[PDB]
């Protein structure tokens, strides 16, 4: 009888390597994957403390990790560089339509087009084709920082959307940026 | 593709091969008393329980000291070592009594219950009181058995009491900590029918399936005494794949 | 090999079940993926890995 | 004992933040952040060669 | 024969596999590699709690290790020898004249130029030869202290820097100190 005796020992086997392919995937390994993410950057002036690889969120929900911070020793100044998400940083091609026909009635606004030009159309012309590039779902000066976890954990970058009219593209620069406050800098401020 | 077949039909046979097993244990414990058994059973607690006693004891010690020093140099930096007494007692109630004590048990009871029935059958003294008709099973099998189950919760708990004044030991007599917030933040915290008769309910169901097994190697192995040393280490793989998984199947009941 | 990756498991699921009643209450888990390791590291696989 | 200690550690983040959920972030970060190798792996072999 | 030589083979490929995942995915032997790593000392008073091996801030962002601490017991003082980057930690042949540009047009600049200025060459020929080597971005008037991230955290060292116009070698002392401070003295400090 090869019917049954070659019939269980093949299915283990492929079952078997199934198991071990699973243990691959939850070990912080090769499995795991995003959404097609990509890396901006943001300079600081210091994150001291922070450790890589951390969580970055949108307001209080994960849209991505920290890849990268590097020192340049001639201004002395920190800058980071983190992977967002391309299905929480993203926009629906709906969506994507909607800001572009109200970034005419923001750059071409009822008080816009009263004191910036009368016929400004290199604002109303370069909104069309800016908006059709690959775009991010994050506002023009919302600024980007290091927040705690509450009072033990390890710190994570707060993105404040701070209203918003100039979106950005991939590998852009946030410019506004703060850095860490520990507990030792709030004892001297207090007394 | 052979090899296939060869993994295929031998775990086609481990099936087959628990199937018997449940139908001997029914056929133990469905049966009326032997006349005079209880003199049989008490000289059987004798072998399994009284002589596993010394080797419980002064490993219920090795495993409260570690306890007691790891748990202390855990809880030195946070400093709120009030826990010491909570953190000693709670892990040792729910865990490493019902889990340690038993791949011990299968160690020294669990292994040589398997060996003396191992050696009945090769020299054919079962064969020899089947023909007399004292019928086996009865005779050598459940006194061998019942002296298994009884005798296992009778060392947990035993295990788990010298576990707990070792962690006391080394705790407040070498390292130092109040006496007086050992027990009173011990007692407080520790319930009786929740933590310590659940520490037992496992330490029944482990106790059963730690002889059970191993009564059944002794019972069916070969002749041929590569056949009782081939059977002898198929209890101790079996009994330890078999307690710690259903100790995590049992954990989440308890304490989901 | 077989019988100390599969027993590997069942250990790692009940310190993962105990590890995570136990850090709930004081609310300080960010030390799980500690008190997972280091007892791990420093006792039951020097002490574990030898009964078996 | 390194392959237990693997799959234990492996098998404590499974139902750790699959089954019941954490930041896998905190758990990583806390775990690497806390172990060091010559002190506590190295001598988590040291352990497992004079039991052998 | 070859039947079990070869299945040997895949036992030691899984310990090879979980040897690399405790050595580079839990163990600081990702993060103990330097590159030329220079030696430093400085003289402090209260290095509580402050184990060797630790991970020494400069900005935000961690540069390297710390040695071996002793006690100098002829000024009651404490020594802490620690490793420097030689590399991340100063500049490299793009900023060499990044600092030559700075060190020599704030030297000789008309306002501050009179701090030995050019008699033939004096400010310029001087700046040059001041480093020419082994200098760091690191300020002659800088204070390290002793810092933690949380309210346990593990302690190590900052260096601070504030104001600076020359720098140090590879192996010097800091002229200022700030030692640690705990809940001993902290009630004590705020009055």
């Amino acid at each position: 009888s090869r019917t049954s005796e070659l019939a269980v020992g093949i299915f283990v086997i492929i079952f078997g390597i199934a198991l071990f392919f699973l243990a691959m995937k939850v070990s912080g390994l090769v499995g795991t994957n995003l959404s097609d993410g990509y890396t901006m950057k943001a300079q600081f002036d210091n994150v001291n403390g922070l450790k890589p690889r951390a969580k970055v969120t949108m307001s209080g929900v994960t849209i991505g990790r920290v890849d990268s911070i590097t020192l340049d020793p001639v201004t002395r100044l920190a800058t980071v560089t983190f992977d967002l998400d391309g299905k929480l940083t993203s926009f629906n091609a709906e969506q994507l339509k909607e800001v572009q026909k109200n970034a005419l009635d923001e750059l071409r606004y009822s008080s816009d087009y009263t004191q910036a030009t009368p016929a400004q159309q290199k604002t109303m012309e370069q909104q069309l084709i800016s908006n059709m590039n690959s775009i991010t779902s994050i506002d023009e000066d919302a600024y980007i920082m290091v927040a705690t976890n509450g009072l033990l954990g390890e710190k994570y970058l707060k993105i404040v959307p701070g209203g918003g009219l100039n979106y950005l593209k991939r590998g852009d620069t946030i410019s506004n940026t703060q850095g860490t406050m520990d507990l030792e800098d709030l004892i001297s401020k207090f007394i | 593709m052979n090899t296939i077949a060869w993994l295929g039909r031998l775990v086609i046979e481990r099936i087959r091969g628990i199937g018997v097993a449940a139908l001997m244990l029914l056929q133990i414990i469905f049966s009326l008393p032997s006349a005079g058994g209880f003199g049989r059973f008490v000289y059987q607690m004798h072998r399994v329980g009284v002589m596993s006693l010394l080797i419980i004891t002064v490993s219920g010690l090795f495993i409260g000291l570690v306890l007691g020093l790891q748990g202390y140099s855990i809880l030195v930096n946070v400093g709120s070592e009030s826990m010491l007494g909570t953190m000693v007692s709670l892990t040792l109630l729910r865990e490493l009594a019902p889990v340690v004590a038993a791949l011990l048990f299968a160690g020294r009871a669990g292994s040589a219950l398997t060996a003396e029935i191992g050696s009945m059958k090769q020299s054919e003294q079962l064969a020899s009181m089947e023909m007399i008709g004292v019928d086996p099973l009865k005779q050598i099998v459940s006194p061998r058995l019942w002296a298994g189950i009884v005798s296992l919760p009778m060392l947990t708990v035993i295990f788990a009491a010298i576990g707990i004044v070792g962690g006391k030991l080394v705790g407040v007599d070498f390292l130092g900590v109040d006496e007086g917030s050992f027990w009173s933040g011990m007692q407080n915290n520790v319930q009786f029918g929740h933590d310590v008769v659940n520490g037992i309910i496992k330490s029944i169901v482990f106790a059963l399936l730690c002889t059970w097994i191993a009564v059944f190697q002794g019972y069916a192995c070969d002749p041929t005494p590569e056949g009782i040393a081939t059977a002898m280490t198929r209890t101790v793989v079996y009994s330890s794949l078999c307690v710690l998984g259903f100790d995590f199947v049992l954990t989440a009941v308890m304490f989901g």
